[PDB]
């Protein structure tokens, strides 16, 4: 009862996908090709999920910024949960704008329960393909769906898309009608982490593996459907 | 394959 | 079902390593830790009702924490289907403290990473850590259940306990016989998250609530039963 | 209460 997440409010959410390819060549960042394989594969699951997807490109930090403190104060009231997505370069605790680097808790902060208060008590999930090179409490009924763990590097084919963004896309499809979140998150460590090894000229990248990492703060269970 |  | 759940009924469920560090050395600076022996006492409790083999360690230097998990891994685990460490002490992000200072929980954890520790690869390894957090690939098949979120305090009353590992020991008492341990550690999250608030004369520590934090990086979903 |  008090068990699961209420997802039978009018409409599942949004779900906000900022996909960032091409970057000022002042930050030293290349393009990250494949990334429009992931923003599609994304849109599309996240339809079918009855999510209203906004797909946002090549944004600078200001953007992602200014982005998302406007959807933080839309009245979220009729909403049941919220998504965002972001497919960036990264590092520890930093998502690249297309100009520089976004402290990621400067994003997430405009949704904490004190702050966004239509969305208190509901899932907030940052779904996040990027690099991690090193009354209620305000962290809680967050989800943190990392592509690697800490200190790690996470990987991108040309042609297919993260290997993360296309394991949860598929483990979504697959079972998201009948298996809890958490549950589906742990399909998509072990599909990431089995399925894949890296290819690179540079030995530094190369015969890699990669594990997603799962952070939750969440208070119930959350199935994406009622 | 390439990095983030 | 050993593709979505991990393989439980080896014939011993496995080692259960409490570290219950509760007077520090002066030079550290650190207050004695009220309470931590009713969480040493309801874990080892719960946990013998799991069917692991308990072993219950007190005040351990630093030196003595790396070289007891060096030890621990170094073990045949063959006929064991997971293993568990628990760790209550001070702490800061990413640090547990022996009772002469600190060390870093890396080293502690790198002992069971899947290529050093064969015996163990491929089945689950849990830390459940008590602890403040004030500021195959390698980490497969670990699972962190972490006090309090990143950069965040960690509360325990002297005379009921940690408020995370009596929330966890009553969650494995409820329901380790039916839900997947991500399920039982959500309900730990809402169970710290509304039931609890502290009492301090310290006003930096008085009227605070607490939520975990659940870190996986698990393959599999994980029963206490078979 | 006291803080870890
Ligand atoms: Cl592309
Ligand atoms: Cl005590």
């Amino acid at each position: 009862a008090d068990n699961s997440y209420k997802m039978d409010y009018p409409e599942m959410g949004l779900c906000i996908i900022i996909n960032n390819k091409n970057f000022h060549k002042s930050t030293g960042m290349t393009s990250r090709s494949g990334t429009d394989v992931d923003a599609a594969n994304l849109r599309e699951t996240f339809r079918n999920l009855k999510y209203e997807v906004r797909n946002k490109n090549d944004l600078t930090r200001e953007e992602i910024v200014e982005l998302m403190r406007d959807v933080s104060k839309e009245d979220h009231s009729k909403r049941s949960s919220f998504v965002c997505v972001l497919l960036s370069h990264g590092e520890e605790g930093i998502i690249f704008g297309t100009n520089g680097p976004v402290d990621l808790k400067k994003i997430t902060n405009f949704f904490r329960g004190d702050r966004c208060r239509s969305l208190t008590g509901k899932p907030k999930l940052f779904i996040i393909q990027a690099c991690r090179g090193t009354k209620i409490p305000v962290e809680a009924d967050f989800l943190y769906a990392y592509s690697t763990a800490p200190g790690y590097y996470s990987w991108r084919n040309s042609k297919d898309g993260s290997w993360f963004i296309q394991s949860l896309c598929a483990m979504l499809k697959q079972y998201a009608d009948k298996l809890e979140f958490m549950h589906i998150l742990t399909r998509v460590n072990r599909k990431v982490a089995t399925e894949f090894e890296s290819f690179s000229f540079d030995a530094t990248f190369h015969a890699k593996k990669q594990i997603p990492c799962i952070v939750s703060m969440l208070t119930k269970e959350l199935y994406f459907y009622h | 394959d390439e990095v983030d």
